[PDB]
RNA sequence: AGUAUCCAAUCUAGUAUUGGUAAUUUGAGUGAAGUUGACACAAGGUACUGGUAGGGGAACCUGUUGGUGGAAUA
RNA sequence: AGAAUUAACAAAUGAGUAAAUUCUAGGAGAAGCUCUGGCUAAUACAUGUGCCAGCAGCCGCGGUAAUACAUGAGGAGCAAGCGUUACCCACAUUGACUGGGUGUAUUAAAUACAUAGGUGAUUACAAAUACUACUUUAAAAGUCAAUUAAAAACCUAAUAUAGUAGUUUUUUUGUAAAUGAUAAUUAAAUAUAAGGAUAGGAGAUUUAUAGAACAACGAUUAAAUGUAGUUACACUAUAGAGCUUGCCAUAAACUAAGGUGCUUUCCUAUAUUUAAUUAUAGCUGAUGUAUGAAAGUACGGGGAUCGAUAAGGAUUAGUUUCCCUAGUAGUCCGUACUGUAAAAGAUGAAUACUUCAUGAAUUAAAUAUUCAGGGAUAGCUAACGCAAAGUAUUCUACUCGGGGAGUAUA
RNA sequence: UGUUUACAGCUUAAAGAUUAUUUUGUACAAUAUUAGGUAAUUAUUUCUAAAACUGUUUAAUAAUAUUAUUUUUAGUAAAAUAAGCCUAGAUGUUUAGUUGAAUUUAGAGAUUGUUCAACCACAUACGGGUAUGAAAACUACCCUAUCUUUUUGACAGCAGUGA
RNA sequence: GGCAAAAUAACCCUGUAACUUUGGGAGAAAGGGGGCUUUUAAGCAACUGAAAAGAGAGAGUAGCGACUGUUUAAUAAAAACAU
């Protein structure tokens, strides 16, 4: 198995390729594609057919940045992440609770204003 | 097989405690006599070792008449006696502390014997042929 | 059978493959019971039947068939549809669909009589075959692939293997030996 | 120059892992003309034996399933 | 053996040295070591010794008659070596590409699906490759069959890789307005002691109730222990329970194995045949997934039969045990673990072809063959034996003497 | 402010030879009584820093009005996004210098990797670090540490001695 | 007889063994931190900083009893009693 740098991302699976060495750009990265020999079809018709959360989410990272930092410091990229991932959709179905508090809140006024 | 690290590994090695040595020196603790199995009778003399490696050890003695005793130097050939059990190593005379055996003159080599005045007739060229 | 393992090798927590889409096996329970309530069987039409009376039709309607018989109509439904020539009854297309429906009955089966150990070892068969047949559609006509997994409800994972050695594998290249 | 950061040796502690040594204990092979008994090869005098469970001066005995590497019965 | 001279490595300078030349004497002036029973060429010679002393690479010698020990003679072989030890290679098909074996010779793991990987149908066509000849690279040293019959030397070949020419007598890869073994699907037909579930029947055994006022029954080579004396055993009737599923039964029944058999229905699975359809998707197969008799374990239920342990009876025996009475766990079902065996056809999976007799079965004017071991033989095999364990091809695994040992340790 | 075609020696630039360093593929021991390992980790983009600056025209690029754009190395003691990479015996343990090739062999192969030669490594320590130079640490130099005799020194340089 | 005394002392963070009835052991052990500045400083700090006061010493290994508990008011609170 080898990992191959394509400039326009225009290959998929099925494509039977040519490659050839190049310096290292990166590391794992040492060919190139030249040519496809045979293609393979493309997923390209059905693809075609393929916001105040935005306040939510916004403070739901200022929140752990203020703990996290104070809490636990850099000290591994692997607890940089796997807290991040894993915090959000902690978060976020508090947060969501947080704008469906809005939806009764502004109903409880009316209800109360109009009888 | 684990003693052993060169070679075929598969090989069950022809002496053990010796090892891939061809010879090794020890010193005797203790003489000893060791009857054959049933088919032959006979008293057969050993000698116990103990080696530099510090490794126990029994042996035999070809020659007729032995000078061994206890605090005795030593060096084993590594062949063995075959109606004995354990004896499957043995001693070399004509060292350090064995003597050649005596009113022998025949088997020369095995028994460390040198060479009579009488039969030698002639020196080597390198002084007065 | 297969599992998502990138190395040649195949471990214990690799996790088997998705067999359907979230939610696939209710909906297509649904369709069923639409045509069960409004059909009649395979060979039957209602045109045919026009004429005839009302107890001939009960009979003959697929409410008080068996699932042997409910099948044979969903199969007859789906080879004029995915059908590359008239008469077609073994092209790949159809191939798979049939698997699809007997999933639809072994899991209820599995379910139900847990103990009945010969069909658990069907199943792995019939995900295995069906594993292959729905690899070998893709790499024939890619746009019918497409068109079979919708109805069915079936997620599209290529195959980790890339179609390397069915499709133009050849003249493998050269190496050299040394000490 | 020098402040402050980074870093090595040595030392301390415990933990992890692998080896060396020991009071004491235990197993195996081997040798020989030993004692007790007679398990085994014949249907070995109650057919042997595998897997298993229990029992038990020893070799062994019994149940439960299997096999023939057992004879015998016309 | 002794003595002398020169060349050349510097046509100015040599440390040291010719596998060169000549001269004189004299006439091999250099021999040991192993062995003497067989393998192994060499003595039935002599003496003493007496399973002692001792030899011994392997087999094995020695018990008063020693070609095997020790003494002596004679005799054989190798030779500036001879012999011993230790390790490695060959001889060895003793680690199997060349080149094995795997039914019984301490060798196919219990079994099947399946991944990586390996492997593989027809024709036509292209392209490339193999094979042949030439050529590229692969340090020298070293090896190497150097050649005009020549020593002090400089084989250019092999193998591998890229590349050219010849395309004819090989193969691979792949594509076709393609054909179409195999595997699979559909429709029809037929078969299944294959698996699970629902419903229902049947059988004996056992308990209970009732009836009847008999006194013994049951076990055993025989006997006792034991049950009852107011019917217990036994017979008849009625009901209930747990377990099991008669004849059909057979080699020619099924399935991956374990293993499985009363009837009805649904689901699941396998197989045979024709027609149509798709057109190599197939065959194999570490890791892995899943199954896996019986005994046994936990919980719960059920609890008739058989029946470990322990008890008793006896006998023969001096013990224990095989026999007998009674009978606990268990034996059965559900949930789950456990994951072993002589797990067997002691034979890995698949394809093609192959004998004679005897015999089982469809049933054919749509369609023609399948099967068996209870016989023998070709061929193979150490032999007994097998119609595959035979002929041919494809993939995987195990196997490096035995004990220790299917044990220790982790 | 003698002559640099009188001889030697030195400086600077270019062209080329050679050398040093950097890059990849395959080959490369046993073991599962070791199976999860990696965490600036895997990929892209960006930022910073060093590489001589500015303009003119042309080409080319995407839209197209014609303006704008055009490169390489390093750093996570720079940051962001997405989540991947190795596991087709990664990692871990043990053993070991690799090779040409030597012994053997009809041939294939097996066992070894001594002499000489190539490459890599070490130079009391599996140690830390610098200056010069086209290229270094081998008898260089500084520090720590071990051992030893003189504040030196480490004979795996030749010869030699002990063990 | 280290009895008494001394020492540890709350909160936050990192980290945490054998054994185990898988609950626990465990607050295990071990170690670190608390200010001012202006800039986020590869900055400062001139005995003593939760500034004074207040709050666990920890580990290793045997014997009896399972545990919480109860008891001889006025010399015995334990291996005894209960459960
Ligand atoms: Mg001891
Ligand atoms: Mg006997
Ligand atoms: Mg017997
Ligand atoms: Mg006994
Ligand atoms: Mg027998
Ligand atoms: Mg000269
Ligand atoms: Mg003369
Ligand atoms: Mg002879
Ligand atoms: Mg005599
Ligand atoms: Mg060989
Ligand atoms: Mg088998
Ligand atoms: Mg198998
Ligand atoms: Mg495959
Ligand atoms: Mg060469
Ligand atoms: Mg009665
Ligand atoms: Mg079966
Ligand atoms: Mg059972
Ligand atoms: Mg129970
Ligand atoms: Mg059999
Ligand atoms: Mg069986
Ligand atoms: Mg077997
Ligand atoms: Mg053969
Ligand atoms: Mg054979
Ligand atoms: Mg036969
Ligand atoms: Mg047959
Ligand atoms: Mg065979
Ligand atoms: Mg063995
Ligand atoms: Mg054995
Ligand atoms: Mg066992
Ligand atoms: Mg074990
Ligand atoms: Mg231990
Ligand atoms: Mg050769
Ligand atoms: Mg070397
Ligand atoms: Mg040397
Ligand atoms: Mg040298
Ligand atoms: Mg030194
Ligand atoms: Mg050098
Ligand atoms: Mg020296
Ligand atoms: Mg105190
Ligand atoms: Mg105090
Ligand atoms: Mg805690
Ligand atoms: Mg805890
Ligand atoms: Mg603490
Ligand atoms: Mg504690
Ligand atoms: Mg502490
Ligand atoms: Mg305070
Ligand atoms: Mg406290
Ligand atoms: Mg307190
Ligand atoms: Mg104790
Ligand atoms: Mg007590
Ligand atoms: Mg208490
Ligand atoms: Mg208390
Ligand atoms: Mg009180
Ligand atoms: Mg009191
Ligand atoms: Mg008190
Ligand atoms: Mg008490």
């Amino acid at each position: 198995k080898y990992q191959v740098h394509d400039s326009e991302n225009f290959c998929v699976t099925g494509d039977k390729v040519v490659i050839k060495s190049m310096l290292p750009i990166s590391t794992m990265k040492h060919y190139y594609v030249r040519n496809i020999v045979k293609p393979f079809p493309r997923d390209t018709y059905y693809k075609e057919g393929q916001e105040q959360l935005k306040k939510e989410y916004q403070r739901l990272y200022q929140e752990f940045y203020e703990r996290e930092q104070q809490r636990t410091e850099i000290k591994n990229k692997k607890d940089e992440v796997t807290l991040k991932s894993a915090l959000k959709a902690k978060a976020l179905t508090r947060a969501m609770a947080n704008l469906r508090k809005v939806e009764s809140t502004q109903k409880k006024k009316d209800k109360v204003v109009a009888a | 097989c684990i003693n052993k690290k060169k070679g075929n590994l598969h090989r069950k090695l022809r002496a053990r405690i010796l090892g891939i040595n061809p010879q090794k020196k020890g010193v005797v603790m203790k003489a000893r006599i060791v009857t054959p199995r049933k088919p032959n009778s006979a008293r057969r003399p050993v000698a116990k070792v103990i080696l530099v490696n510090k490794k126990r050890l029994t042996a035999h003695i070809p020659g007729i008449g032995h000078n061994i005793r206890r605090h005795s130097s030593v060096l084993v050939r590594g062949g063995g006696c075959r109606d004995l059990p354990g004896v499957r190593y043995t001693c070399v005379r004509g060292v350090y502390d064995f003597s050649k055996v005596l009113n022998r003159f025949n088997r020369r080599s095995r028994y460390g014997i040198p060479k009579p005045d009488e039969e030698k007739k002639k020196l080597r060229r390198k002084f007065r042929v | 059978l297969m599992t998502m393992s990138k190395s040649g090798r195949q471990f214990a927590r690799d996790k088997p493959l998705e067999e359907f889409i979230p939610k696939g096996l209710e909906k297509l329970k649904q369709k069923e019971q639409v045509t069960i309530n409004t059909n009649y069987k395979a060979g039957f039409t209602s045109e045919e039947l026009e004429p005839y009376n009302e107890m001939v039709k009960r009979a003959l309607k697929l409410n008080n068939a068996s699932p042997f018989e409910i099948t044979q109509f969903k199969v007859q439904q789906a080879i004029q549809k995915f059908k590359v020539s008239p008469r077609d009854t073994g092209s790949a297309a159809i191939q798979v669909a049939v698997r699809t429906e007997k999933l639809i009955k072994m899991i209820k089966h599995c379910q139900e009589n847990r103990q009945d150990k010969y069909a658990g070892r069907a199943l792995v068969r019939l995900l295995e075959q069906r594993r292959k047949w729905l690899d070998y559609l893709r790499f024939t006509d890619y746009h019918r692939y497409k068109w079979i997994c919708e109805e069915f409800c079936i997620p599209d994972q290529p195959p980790l293997n890339g179609h390397h050695k069915a499709n133009f594998r050849g003249e493998p290249n050269r190496q050299v030996k040394t000490i």
